[PDB]
């Protein structure tokens, strides 16, 4: 099977603030992988598909960059409603495993 | 759409043309020098139609021709736009051009045009209710006592939009004014028919005194004369009139004392016949 | 020819193309070794004359399959998803994608029609859906006997052969009409140089002679100068005014 | 656009087989395909099982043989996933996603709230 | 990149349409001159009156 791990599993970051999540898999899986976000209780929605197609609706400020065992989503300016669980999904071969999940958070 | 039955019906009037209509006829420079060019143009002294707008509402739905001449006698940006087809529907392809407040717009599309298309702070373009099949646009900086008088001269040859406008601060004057070359489109429709695009203004609405005028050309040669700035400065009809027949054949805007062979008459034919031999009988193709 | 990923051959895509420059050269950067054919026109002869409207199709077929997509063939694509007139005029660039349109689970995404009542006209759609009833018995909508899908799926894999391998299909096609032609080509340049005897063209106007700076003051619109001998004097440069 | 209706919280004993249930409403139906997956209170997600209804392929997690099915009805246009003999470790809240054709199978457009299933003595 | 291999293969196969199958062309040229021609068709020659 595929084994990823999302990076790093804890960040801190504040309004208006760029921040990236880097996203590895163990061998190869070509450029198919997936994001999802999560508020804390709630249904995981769809951001980014291919890892480079942006999924309609979502704001076009998150971007996704990556060929292959190395993938990362940035976004610019960060809001309030940006705070979430982020999970990586790769859907080549079968078997699709999700990612730790990487929790953005405010600096008390 | 908005039905309107406030219009006051009166005939249309009819007015002087004078020597108004010359444009360039192509894109080249010449200085101090008289050129003949055949082309389409207004004849001199013509008649040409007049149209007030005040309850005057003037917007009936009048024929292309071979190119049209429209002027305008107007202040306060009243006239908004034009529209061009064939049928006026969604069934054929359409063109519109208006001037809002903020640009120019030019498109080419299907639109379902209203019966009565106008514009109402103005905010209220009551001019189609869909665009189907766009296959053309483009955005181009805006082209604007009565103190305006805005001349145009719209013509479509062989799939292309020629537009020639002109403005100068001031019945028609009287006085010369060639016009100068401002469009051009690769459209490749057919055009026979228009409609023109006021502007009401709302306080229901009061619509402001304004006048326009609509010609129509038809091909013929005129002679042309450059002053040495490559400025056209004046013209002659050479069908006109026989002493001008004669300044054209001349080519010269003076002739002088004596007699000329200009030209020469013929009467035209009044009507047409046709005699064959009386059969009735079909050949025998089928038996073949 | 970048997009992520392409329509189905069967419910394949249409792109109208008017009113812009377009360089063909790029196009043989697509792969080292691929497909070019061309109806009715040379490609290297592509840069010179230009047209009304282009029109431009892209989906994805299998490798072996590419040899139908071409007028007077037939076949399963031809007839059933994709139908070229025998009257066309155009290109086609199809080249090998495996390394983009591959799944080692398999691609399931991509489809193509099976079955149908009868052939497809040139350059037309069919997106039904309905069951397929190979034989006398109505069964309304079940695929049990003689009631199979009209659709069926590449399940492409990175494992499979050159001959299933998929390949990315691109179909220009070019006309004729009374409409002014838009859609014209680069026409390149060359450094200027002056007062010296050269031959010198001018947005399609051929001469000869010494190229000088001018005193004279064109209107804005104006393009070209002519003397009273009728001959072309002072000119415009199309590039610097 | 497409709305998702999973089933209420259910509550068992360890030794039975549970349904649950997934109504997509919205566009044409045959274009769907339908993916469960798990949330544990105590960690992330992971996928079990995908089904493409109109084509008929099901494809199961390595770990999940003989244990779930899913299956789809197209008159009630609902999609259907049972698992039997559950443990323990099972509880979690679970998810039912829909891909699209135009797009992808494999990602998940649109998702369900989910039903928070527990087993327990 | 931007460098191509200046010759390419006309695959000919009997499925082609009309428009790709292979043609045969040859091309005769003639210089006729005052000089000796020694490709002369068939004539007959007649006694010198
Ligand atoms: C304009 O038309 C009227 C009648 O329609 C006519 O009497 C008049 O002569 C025309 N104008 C000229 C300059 O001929
Ligand atoms: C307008 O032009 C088109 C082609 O240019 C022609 O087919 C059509 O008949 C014309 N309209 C009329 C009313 O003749
Ligand atoms: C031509 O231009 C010059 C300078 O640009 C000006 O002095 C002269 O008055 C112009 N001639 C006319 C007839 O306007
Ligand atoms: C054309 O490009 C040159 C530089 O490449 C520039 O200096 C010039 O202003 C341009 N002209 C127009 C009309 O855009």
């Amino acid at each position: 099977d595929i084994q990823m791990t999302q990076s790093p599993s804890t960040l801190s970051a504040s309004v208006g603030d760029r921040v990236t999540i880097t996203c590895r898999a163990s061998q190869s899986i070509s450029s198919w992988l997936a994001w999802y976000q999560q508020k804390p209780g709630k249904a995981p929605k769809l951001l980014i598909y291919k890892a480079s197609s942006l999924e309609s609706g979502v704001p076009s400020r998150f971007s996704g960059s990556g060929s292959g065992t190395e993938f990362t989503l940035t976004i610019s300016s960060l809001q309030p409603d940006d705070f979430a669980t982020y999970y990586c999904q790769q859907y080549n071969s079968y078997s699709h495993t999700f990612g730790q999940g990487t929790k953005l958070e405010i600096k008390r | 759409c908005v039905n309107l039955t406030t219009r006051t019906q009166l005939p249309p009037a009819y007015t002087n043309s004078f020597t108004r209509g010359v444009y360039y006829p192509d894109k080249v420079f010449r200085s101090s020098v008289l050129h003949s060019t055949q082309d389409l143009f207004l004849p001199f002294f013509s008649n040409v139609t007049w149209f007030h707008v005040i309850k005057r509402f003037d917007n009936p739905v009048l024929p292309f021709n071979d190119g049209v001449y429209f002027a305008s006698i107007e202040k306060s940006n009243i006239i908004r736009g034009w529209i061009f087809g064939t049928t006026l529907d969604s069934k054929t392809q359409s063109l519109l051009i208006v001037n809002n407040a903020t640009n120019v717009v030019i498109k080419v599309c299907e639109f379902q045009f209203c019966n009565d298309p106008f514009l109402d702070m103005e905010s209220e373009f009551r001019v189609y209710s869909s665009a189907n099949n766009c296959t053309f646009e483009y955005v181009s900086q805006p082209f604007l006592n009565f103190k305006n008088l805005r001349e145009f001269v719209f013509k479509n040859i062989d799939g292309y939009f020629k537009i020639y406008s002109k403005h100068t601060p001031i019945d028609l004057p009287q006085g010369f004014s060639a016009l100068e070359p401002l469009v051009d489109l690769p459209i490749g429709i057919n055009i026979t028919r228009f409609q023109t695009l006021l502007a009401l203004h709302r306080s229901g609405w009061t619509a402001g005194a304004a006048a326009y005028y609509v010609g129509y050309l038809q091909p013929r040669t005129f002679l042309l004369k450059y002053n040495e700035n490559g400025t056209i400065t004046d013209a002659v009809d050479c069908a006109l009139d026989p002493l001008s027949e004669t300044k054209c054949t001349l080519k010269s805007f003076t002739v002088e004392k004596g007699i000329y062979q200009t030209s020469n008459f013929r009467v035209q034919p009044t009507e047409s016949i046709v005699r064959f031999p009386n059969i009735t009988n079909l050949c025998p193709f089928d038996e073949v | 020819f970048n997009a992520t990923r392409f329509a189905s051959v069967y419910a394949w895509n249409r792109k109208r193309i008017s009113n812009c420059v377009a360089d063909y050269s790029v196009l043989y950067n697509l792969a080292p070794f691929f497909t070019f054919k061309c109806y009715g026109v040379s490609p290297t002869k592509l840069n010179d004359l230009c047209f009304t409207n282009v029109y431009a199709d892209s989906f994805v077929i299998r490798g072996d399959e590419v040899r139908q997509i071409a007028p007077g063939q037939t076949g399963n694509i031809a007839d059933y998803n994709y139908k070229l007139p025998d009257d066309f005029t155009g290109c086609v660039i199809a080249w090998n994608s495996n390394k983009l349109d591959s799944k080692v689970s398999g691609n399931y995404n991509y489809l193509y029609r099976l079955f149908r009542k009868s052939n497809l006209k040139p350059f037309e759609r069919d997106i039904s859906t309905e069951i397929y009833q190979a034989g006398n018995k109505p069964c309304n909508g079940v695929a049990g006997f003689n009631c199979y899908f009209p659709l069926r799926s590449y399940s492409f894999r990175p494992t499979y052969g050159v001959g299933h391998q998929p390949y990315r299909v691109v179909v220009l096609s070019f006309e004729l009409l009374h409409a002014p032609a838009t859609v014209c080509g680069p026409k390149k340049s060359t450094n200027l140089v002056k007062n010296k005897c050269v031959n010198f063209n001018f947005n399609g106007l051929k001469g000869t002679g010494v190229l000088t700076e001018s005193n004279k003051k064109f209107l804005p619109f104006q393009q070209f100068g002519r003397d009273i001998a009728d001959t072309t004097d002072a000119v415009r440069d199309p590039q610097t005014l | 656009q497409v709305q998702l209706v999973q089933s209420g919280a259910e509550v068992k004993k360890p030794g039975s087989s549970v349904k649950v249930s997934c109504k997509a409403s919205g566009g044409t139906f045959s274009s769907y395909s339908f993916i469960w997956v798990r949330q544990a209170p105590g960690q992330g997600l992971e996928w079990m099982g995908r089904i493409i209804p109109i084509l008929g392929i099901a494809n199961y997690a390595q770990k999940f043989q003989g244990r779930v099915t899913i299956t789809a009805d197209k008159s009630t246009t609902t999609a259907y996933m049972e698992l039997s003999s559950l443990r323990s470790e099972d509880t979690a809240v679970y998810y039912c996603a829909r891909g699209t054709e135009y797009g992808d199978y494999d990602v998940s457009h649109d998702w369900g709230q989910g039903t928070l299933v527990t087993v327990s003595s």
